[PDB]
């Protein structure tokens, strides 16, 4: 719900943060920033220069 | 070989004609007449689904 009042239980750290364009929670965003990945599945035509 | 030749930014020593990448294959040549260093980029290829 938009109210997000659960009787004193604060879930702001686990629920999506709408401020970020990825809509990930603060904890999920932290987890993604901690893991380093170079072998991306993205198109890679931006090297050779 | 087969590939696209481009102007290189590599500085070859007077005794070096070829360069190697991180996987020990050819990635640059010195033109035997102009002494310009050229980068070699393999021609684009990939899978077809
Ligand atoms: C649920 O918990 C989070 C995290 O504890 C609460 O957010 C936090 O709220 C406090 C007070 O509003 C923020 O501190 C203030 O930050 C501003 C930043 O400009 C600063 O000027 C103030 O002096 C003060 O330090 C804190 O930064 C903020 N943290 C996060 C991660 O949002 C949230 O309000 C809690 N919600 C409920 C319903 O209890
Ligand atoms: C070959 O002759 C041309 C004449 O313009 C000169 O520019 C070039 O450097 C020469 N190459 C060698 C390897 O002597």
């Amino acid at each position: 719900p938009p109210i997000k009042y659960f009787g004193g239980f604060n879930f702001s750290q686990i629920l999506p943060d709408p401020s970020k364009p990825s809509k990930r929670s603060p904890i999920e965003d932290l987890l993604f920033n901690k893991v380093t990945l170079a072998d991306a599945g993205f198109i890679k035509q931006y090297g050779d220069c | 070989g087969t590939g696209v030749l481009t102007k290189s930014n590599k500085k070859f020593l007077p005794f070096q004609q070829f360069g190697r990448d991180i996987v020990d294959t050819t990635d640059a040549v010195r033109d035997p007449q102009t002494l310009e260093i050229l980068d070699i980029t393999p021609c684009s290829f990939g899978g077809v689904s």
